[PDB]
RNA sequence: GAUUAAUAGGGACAGUCGGGGGCGUCAGUAUUCAAUUGUCAGAGGUGAAAUUCUUGGAUUUAUUGAAGACUAACAACUGCGAAAGCAUUCGCCAAGGAUGUUUUCAUUAAUCAGGAACG
């Protein structure tokens, strides 16, 4: 599923961020993809999932 | 035989072709040969045996580097005089900010080049601004002074302050009674 | 047992102390590859953010391999510890580990390679090198040669210069083979090159009124009285710092017990306050 | 035909004529503008260069080298990379003082690093 | 029981693109320090000067050692990153743009009060 691929990329980016936590542009990539997680998770929780 | 060479670009090629006979004329006058390669774009200057002047080959290497940097051609032939000497000041690594470098280079340029004309009249030089580099000329004292001026206008001291200091320099140098002390109280 | 251990790892999967207790129990029962598996699964299943927990498992793995492993696996886990954690930190921990384990020669080689790599910006690594040589290896001349290399490697920023030289001087004051006379050498040159730093004067007074002669653990009251006099005689003292230095002199003469000198501190304080 | 190495360090305020061996290790002779005119303003002058050049030319002809290969540099670290009036006048006066040149080579210590 | 498949979505895959980021690695010079020699009277600054170093040898010539710094000439009416910004080689790690597809849930969309990350 699309949300499943998004949370896959989310945990991959989180793994790289904890590999080097002083990578703040990739931290910004992480907060962007987390905002996308929140939005699509709510919008596909409204339907019943 | 002792050879110097460099490479000119493909917008300067037409310049060098329609502008070459005077370069090779003055250099035959100094007894040195030179030709123009077009399929590669190199100017090759070759000292002959009839070269009575030994400085003419170093002056010719300075010629070929100014014509590679697209300095005007018989200004570069005016380098064949005694007190003339070229110099280049890179400023793209002196200024670390892109837009501040652009603003400082056009602050150097000034309104309609009036500050450029004032500098070259005050220091008896020629100034060319080739973007990241600046081509300067003149007597060696003038060379030191214009290197000082370009580093201050890159360190954001204004050329109107520098022309103030240079005209005060000029007047306090031409009067003879004040010949040697520290004149920083006037500047 | 393993079942209770799996229960507590189900209860607290983050808990690296119970992780190293688990692999510690497995290094007691001597299945060392199983202990390797425990620490690997620790690095996998501990919650990701907890850097102190993961580096605790890292340090435990380094101790495990320098104890029961071999040179090849200590270098390999050294490498992966670098690529997963802070490089200078894991080098410092392997330095301390070799210090505890007594492998002082390969310790020295790692000290060399860390002072080549991270000697550009870290003063504590040169401090630990000098600490090693004023401890076990007994090379104080080589340590001050390292100090020359240190003022070579670092910038001339105030933290680097004026904090590596007093740290070295303090190490000389705290190690008897380091020669508190070399400590006074460094501090005399420091007060020469900057006579305006009353915090450095105060720190010199601290280490001189502290246990300076480590071979028998006293302070030295003659040169203490001398340096208190010179500190009263240098220029730049604000009245608060002057009162603080007079209080420090008075309290040192109270620990000494010389009431004549205590009275002299009070008389010096009043004749200085008269201004 | 003996060859030599004359290295020039012609800054804008001083000028060093300095002949060394072909290896560049044994300094044969060295003359400056203070051994010349020694005027702290005229310390870099084409005339002072002429004086230094005839001095070293007379000495290198006293020791019989008859030829050179000149090495040219300037303040190549951060200052200007061009040589000076001392350099041009000195080489002119040298090859007017008589010896023959082989190849000419100017090597200035350029940086890839400056700031 | 379930529409056009949107000339708005997000994704997947493949070839790519990037002086984008982080970590390490590889060089390159120039400067400073130190040494070794050849030194052998100034050097050094200036518009003139002065300070200063200078028979234990300055400045120089050459070879090394150590250090920090930055990546010149290619360098742009360019390229990448939202910005500040980004220029040696190589490697690793995620990410991002465009292209194309015989790829899918079919409103998920757009805007910013409050607030939050990077300078």
């Amino acid at each position: 599923e699309d949300l499943y691929f998004l949370i896959k990329k989310a945990v991959a980016v989180r793994k790289h961020l904890e590999r080097n936590r002083k990578d703040k542009d990739s931290k910004f990539r992480l907060i962007l993809i987390e905002s996308r997680i929140h939005r699509l998770a709510r919008y596909y929780k409204t339907v019943g999932v | 035989e002792s050879s110097f060479m460099t490479l000119f670009p493909k917008y300067r090629e037409r310049y060098l072709k329609d502008c070459w006979p005077l370069v090779t004329k003055a250099l035959e006058k100094h007894g040195i040969a030179a030709t123009l390669d077009i399929v590669e774009g190199s100017m090759t200057v070759k000292t002959t045996r009839k070269t009575y002047d030994p400085a003419a080959i170093l002056k010719a290497r300075d010629l070929i580097k100014l014509l590679a940097r697209s300095v005007p051609a018989p200004q570069a032939l005016k380098i064949l005089e005694d007190g003339m000497a070229c110099d280049i000041i890179k400023i793209r690594s002196m200024v670390r900010n892109k837009e501040r470098f652009v603003k400082r280079r056009q602050r150097l340029l000034g309104q309609n080049g009036t500050t450029l004309k004032a500098l070259e009249l005050l220091t008896q030089t020629y100034i060319l601004v080739h973007g990241n580099t600046v081509s300067v000329m003149g007597g060696y004292k003038g060379l030191k002074e214009v290197r000082r001026v370009v580093e201050d206008t890159m360190n954001n001291i204004h050329p109107i302050y520098l022309i103030k200091e240079l005209m005060i320099k000029r007047e306090l140098a031409k009067d003879p009674a004040l010949a040697h002390e520290d004149w920083s109280r006037y500047l | 047992t393993a079942s209770d251990f799996e229960r507590l790892l189900l209860g607290q999967p983050d808990s690296s102390e119970l992780w190293i207790a688990y692999m510690a129990s497995q290094m007691q029962v001597n299945d060392l590859s199983s202990a390797r598996q425990i620490a690997e699964r620790a690095l996998k299943t501990i919650n990701i953010r907890e850097e102190t927990e993961k580096l605790n498992v890292w340090i435990a793995y380094l101790n495990l391999e320098v104890a029961y492993g071999t040179d090849e696996t200590v270098q390999e886990v050294f490498k992966r510890a670098c690529t997963y954690n802070d490089d200078r930190e894991v080098h410092e921990r392997l330095a301390s580990i070799y210090i505890q384990s007594g492998k002082y020669k390969e310790a020295e080689d790692l000290f060399e390679k860390i002072v080549k790599k991270y000697g550009s910006e870290a003063p504590h690594v040169w401090y630990n090198y000098a600490h090693f040589l004023h401890t076990k290896s007994n090379k104080p001349e080589q340590a001050r040669a390292l100090l020359k290399r240190a003022t070579q490697v670092l910038g001339n920023t105030k933290d680097t210069y004026l904090y590596l030289l007093p740290k070295f001087a303090a190490l000389e004051f705290r190690s008897p083979n380091g020669d508190r006379e070399q400590g006074r050498t460094l501090f005399e040159k420091l007060l020469a090159t900057y006579p305006k730093r009353f915090d450095l004067w105060n720190q010199l007074l601290d280490l001189e009124t502290s246990a300076s002669s480590v071979a028998k653990n006293p302070a030295d009251p003659s040169v203490i009285r001398d340096l208190f006099e010179r500190g009263t005689k240098v220029k730049g003292l604000r009245p608060r710092q002057a009162k603080a230095w007079f209080r420090r002199w008075a309290q040192w003469e109270e620990k000494f017990g010389d009431a004549k000198s205590r009275e002299k501190v009070s008389a010096k304080a009043q004749e200085w306050a008269r201004a | 035909l003996v060859f030599g190495v004359a290295r020039i360090f012609a800054s804008f305020n001083d000028t060093f004529v300095h002949v060394t061996d072909l290896s560049g290790r044994e300094t044969i002779c060295r003359v400056t503008g203070g051994m010349k005119v020694k005027a702290d303003r005229d310390e870099s002058s084409p005339y002072a260069a002429m004086l230094a050049a005839q001095d070293v030319a007379a000495r290198c002809k006293e020791l019989g080298i008859t030829a050179l290969h000149i090495k040219i540099r300037a303040t190549g670290g951060n200052g200007t990379k061009t040589p000076g009036p001392g350099a041009q006048s000195a080489l002119r006066a040298l090859a007017r003082s008589g010896m023959k040149i082989g190849r000419i080579e100017d090597v200035t210590p350029t940086p890839s690093d400056s700031t």
